[PDB]
RNA sequence: GGUGAAAUUCUUGGAUUUAUUGAAGACUAACUACUGCGAAAGCAUUUGCCAAGGACGUUUUCAUUAAUCAAGAACGAAAGUUAGGGGAUCGAAGAUGAUCAGAUACCGUCGUAGUCUUAACCAUAAACUAUGCCGACUAGGGAUCGGGUGGUGUUUUUUUAAUGACCCACUCGGCACCUUACGAGAAAUCAAAGUCUUUGGGUUCUGGGGGGAGUAUGGUCGCAAGGCUGAAACUUAAAGGAAUUG
């Protein structure tokens, strides 16, 4: 996949992870 | 030498523009040629059919009556590709030709100081 | 007290009795203590005084403006408000302006207006905080604070009292021809929704 | 500019600033010119044009106000009026002004 | 030493009506608190009460102004197209 | 059918004196029925007529000129001036690569209590003993000349009223007193004023009006 | 690897240039490298000048700046695109 | 009307077209270039004001006051966020008309935000010359920008100068281009990417096979979107670069 693209991929990837955890915080 | 009028010529893409009017541009004579005798609405452009409705509009013309005009043509402009189209010269091509003088000949299409972005965006039409 | 806005006492002398007159009027923004006011048709275009709708040029600003000739004024009172001129018919001696609404009228030219905005502007700007600065508010324009919700009131006290849950149970708009105690809601609503996009009139 | 040629008489003659002390030096006649800033009130304006037109004492007025006209002079406080005595190198009093 | 990081004059409101609330009142708090430059005088004597009244300390001066601050946006884009319009009827 | 053709009939035009020749031709409007007819609402046009055919031969072929309908009553709709313009041909003519443009305005007003916004085009001409095929001057010539010719434009406009102002711009030779001050600057070649646009006039003054007719 | 000096066109010392719109699919392009060529064609020819008054006293003419987009110019108009050393000739031509 | 062609669409409401004419916001065309300026971002109508700058010129002044720089700071396209105003244009979203097997698109249409401006943020771009700064040396060439010098050079003719513009030669500092290669390079190519195994002028910064991954974790900045800092377990024999032939 494109490089941007992955970037878009992994930026929705963190704000969920740190969503998820921010549960706990 | 005789009496005049005006041309207000206009020619676009898939269409053409052609009518007569007073000079002082208040009342208008005769003005319907786009896609009157042609209709496929692909050759509203079409210089066959500009000229087969150009000469309904010297018919006109002179069925009230003017032994001339001088042009006013211009293309659509604004922010849309500055340029005459097709079915706007072969129209008075067959109309100077149909027994009618001409004379002072200018454009009048309009154009700005760089501004009023146009469509498409920064890529433009893609194809 | 109970206005946002804020009056000028201007004294003006009597022209027919050896005394003076207090008139009681808006304060325009900029207006200032022992200023000097301009009232009258032949008067000069100075921020502070009263001309009629003819004398000014278009563009002019006005406010506590007429809606007919010697009514003592009538529109763009509210605190930061004013109207507009946008137009004057010599014959029939009309004058359009735009109103704070944004509605244009045109009345007689010679409706008079004060040159300038109303003083005492971005009051709305500030929020209120908290239910005592709006008790204190209302304190002193009328017992119109608190508000119930219709919807909380039992079936005897409103269109939209009762049920088991809280809901209006019918549409919430309402028509014009309502009678009195049927029109609670969104009367002759001719939209509903939240207001998208631009806006500004013609 | 006009107000660096009243910087000069600062550093090179006498003058008096404050209502007061240049209207003694007004109905005196040592005063050849006054400086008065724009938002000096009208009614003290007039005041001075008369002691002025008494003493045949010329005027000017200074565009900018008081806190204008005394930063002009390398004062650090308000100067409603200024009043020269002597100009000392200043072609003030005999400039178009 | 700095009293509050960001609270300023709002900290009187504790904790309670969200940062939002208080950040925009904070703002017009300012504005009609501090003190003014008189116009006719010279100084900065001229305080705010009963918004839409400024006034001088010195020289008992009164204004009409914005809610909040002495002149507002509008009424000084007023003066200026009061001031062409009057300009265009002497000349 | 309706016919147009039976409809109302023409009506004419002629320049004021102003000039040399001045029948400008015919028009139609409506016929004078009586309600609303062609005494009240004709005199709001104006025609595109250039100077060539308004006075002489083509060393005159470019200006175009408008003509503001003043007045009418019987054999009348005798037209006044509206402005004026360049023509495309020319003007897309005169703007070559290889050299600067310099355009100027400005509003100054006739005893003529009418006010205008003239407009001046002026280029840069190559020395005929030059190599530089740019032939480029440097700014402070851009600036000092549009001085000289707002200096020289704001006082003929003013020393005069609008129907002499036309007598002095047909001459032409407004072209090259701006010459005389650019001769000392730089070459210059390709001057004319190139347009005339307007905002009002005083109130008619009909009788003002007929002084152009013998 | 590049494959012009210029890697672009004429545009070496200003960082940037506002840029213009292609007259054919109206995309954006630095003015600096959207190529121009300016049309000149006259209203054209035999008829037009007898039957009329006037005996050929103008002749007047379209004049316009066209840029193109690159590609649109390649598509159609003049690129040809050339070889490896046959492009570095900047004859018009 | 719009396109390759169509269709959604607008037309008793006189549309598209014409004339006169007014409002609003945005933009600065053509002139425009291997042309200028700024630390970079970036900067193109006019005029007035405000301070500011390089190159030149200089038998003026001071006299080592400098070079480059962790920490720290100023500015910093676009989009994006907060509070007003603005909101004409074009226009993520969303809704549609068409095409397609499908078509959340490309083409068409409507149009929200946005696009503009003020006050405050955000600090990232292939922010590119993918090329640190100061110094010195090494090579030929005609253009051009600015300053300068030189002149019984041409033109303005006024009456010839003075001037202005122009020609020519030279010299500082600019933006380039051209030819060569001594020389360099893995090559493409490079007056630096040269004066390196015959390896040392001063100084700042980054990289050490590919993935993992700019992920995890901590710290910190931000309203948020996110910015700076920034691993490892494990996995893998290639991944890459320039050039040749197909
Ligand atoms: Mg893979
Ligand atoms: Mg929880
Ligand atoms: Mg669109
Ligand atoms: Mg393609
Ligand atoms: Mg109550
Ligand atoms: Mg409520
Ligand atoms: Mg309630
Ligand atoms: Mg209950
Ligand atoms: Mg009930
Ligand atoms: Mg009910
Ligand atoms: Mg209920
Ligand atoms: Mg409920
Ligand atoms: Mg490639
Ligand atoms: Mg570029
Ligand atoms: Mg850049
Ligand atoms: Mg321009
Ligand atoms: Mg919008
Ligand atoms: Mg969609
Ligand atoms: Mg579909
Ligand atoms: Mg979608
Ligand atoms: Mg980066
Ligand atoms: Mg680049
Ligand atoms: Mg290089
Ligand atoms: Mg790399
Ligand atoms: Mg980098
Ligand atoms: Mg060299
Ligand atoms: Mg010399
Ligand atoms: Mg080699
Ligand atoms: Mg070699
Ligand atoms: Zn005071
Ligand atoms: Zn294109």
């Amino acid at each position: 996949m494109r490089a941007k693209w992955r970037k878009k991929r992994t930026r929705r990837l963190k704000r969920k992870r740190r969503k998820v955890r921010a549960r706990s915080k | 030498s005789q009496v005049f009028g005006v041309a207000r010529i206009y020619a676009s893409f898939n269409d053409t523009f052609v009518h007569v009017t007073d000079l002082s541009g208040k009342e208008t004579i005769a003005r319907v040629t786009g896609g009157m005798k042609v209709k496929a609405d692909r050759d509203e452009s079409s210089p066959y059919a500009a000229m087969l409705a150009a000469q309904d509009v010297a018919a006109k013309c002179k069925e009230v009556g003017i032994t001339a005009v001088h042009v006013k043509i211009r293309a659509t402009g604004g922010t849309r590709t500055k340029t005459p189209g097709p079915g706007g010269q072969a129209a008075l091509r067959a109309l100077a030709r149909s027994g009618l003088r001409i004379g002072r000949i200018e454009d009048v299409t309009p154009v700005p100081s760089d501004s009023t972005r146009k469509k498409g965006g920064r890529r433009g039409r893609r194809l | 007290s109970g206005r946002g806005a804020p009056l000028a006492k201007v004294v003006f002398r009597d022209p027919y009795k050896y005394r003076l007159r207090e008139e009681i009027f808006i304060a325009n923004e900029g207006v200032h203590t022992g200023q000097f006011i301009y009232a009258g048709k032949k008067a000069s275009l100075n921020v502070g005084n009263v001309l009629p709708l003819g004398s000014v040029p278009e563009g002019t600003i006005v406010s506590n403006v007429e809606e007919k000739p010697g009514d003592r004024g009538a529109l763009a009172r509210a605190s930061g408000n004013y109207v507009i001129i946008i137009g004057h018919n010599p014959d029939e001696n009309k004058t359009r302006v735009r109103l704070p609404s944004g509605a244009k009228k045109v009345i007689s030219s010679d409706a008079r207006g004060v040159i300038g905005v109303i003083a005492g502007g971005g009051r709305v700007d500030k929020p209120l905080l908290k239910a005592g600065r709006a008790f204190h508010k209302y304190r002193l324009k009328r017992n119109s604070w608190p508000k119930t919700r219709g919807v909380a009131m039992n079936p005897v006290d409103h269109p939209h009292g009762g049920g088991n849950h809280q809901h209006i149970g019918k549409a919430s708009t309402i028509s014009r021809g309502a009678v009195s105690g049927q029109k609670a809601g969104l009367i002759a609503a001719r939209r509903t929704g939240l207001l998208r996009g631009s806006q500004k009139t013609q | 500019s006009i107000n660096q040629k009243l910087a000069l008489v600062i550093k090179s003659g006498k003058y008096t600033l404050g209502y007061k002390s240049t209207v003694k030096s007004l109905r005196q006649g040592k005063s050849k010119l006054i400086i008065i800033a724009a938002n000096t009130p009208v009614l003290r304006k007039s005041e001075l044009e008369y002691y002025a037109m008494l003493s045949k004492t010329k005027v000017y007025y200074f565009q900018g106000g008081n806190n204008e006209l005394g930063t002009a002079v390398g004062k650090l406080f308000r100067v409603g009026v200024v009043s020269i005595l002597e100009a000392g190198d200043s072609d003030i009093l005999t400039t178009l002004a | 030493a700095k009293r509050t990081k960001k609270v300023g004059i709002t900290g009187k409101y504790g904790v309670r009506y969200g940062s939002s609330l208080r950040r925009q009142v904070k703002k017009l708090e300012i504005q009609q608190h501090a003190r003014y430059d008189c116009s006719f005088c010279g100084k900065k004597t001229v305080k705010r009460g009963a918004a839409g009244i400024w006034t001088c300390s010195c020289c008992k001066k009164t204004v009409a102004g914005g809610a909040y601050t002495v002149s507002t946006a509008a009424a000084a884009t007023v003066r200026s197209t009061i001031r062409r319009l009057r300009e265009m009827v002497e000349a | 059918v309706v016919d147009p053709f039976t409809r109302k009939e023409w009506f004419d035009i002629k320049a004021p004196s102003t000039f040399e020749n001045r029948n400008v031709g015919k028009t139609l409007v409506n016929k004078s029925t009586g309600l609303k007819s062609a005494s009240d609402a004709l005199k709001g046009r104006v025609v595109e007529v250039c100077l060539a055919d308004l006075q002489g031969s083509e060393d005159h072929s470019f200006r175009k000129i408008k003509l503001r309908v003043d007045e009418v009553q019987g054999k009348n709709l005798l037209t006044n001036f509206h402005g004026m313009d360049f023509t495309t041909d020319k003007l897309r003519s005169m703007v070559r690569k290889w050299q600067t443009l310099i355009e100027a305005n400005v509003t100054v007003k006739t005893s003529d209590d009418y006010v205008l916004r003239i407009f001046a085009i002026a280029f840069t001409r190559k020395q005929a003993n030059q190599v530089k095929r740019h032939s480029y001057a440097q700014s402070s010539h851009i600036r000092a000349i549009r001085k000289v010719i707002s200096e020289i434009l704001t006082k003929e406009v003013q020393g005069s009223t609008l129907a002499q102002l036309t007598s002095k711009l047909i001459p032409e030779v407004i072209n090259k007193e701006i010459e005389n001050a650019t001769k000392d600057i730089f070459p210059l070649q390709n001057i004319h004023v190139r347009k005339v646009k307007l905002l009002k006039q005083p109130k008619f003054d009909v009788g003002a009006l007929m002084a152009l007719h013998g | 690897p590049k494959k012009r000096a210029s890697n672009g066109r004429n545009k070496k010392g200003r960082g940037h240039v506002k840029p213009v719109r292609c007259v054919n699919c109206s995309k954006s392009i630095p003015k600096d490298k959207a190529i121009k060529r300016m049309a000149i064609r006259n209203i054209v020819v035999r008829d037009l000048s007898e039957a009329s008054v006037y005996p050929e006293y103008a002749l007047p003419k379209t004049y316009n700046k066209l840029h193109y987009c690159v590609s649109c110019a390649i598509h159609a108009r003049i690129v040809r695109v050339r070889s490896r050393e046959d492009r570095k000739n900047r004859a018009p031509p």
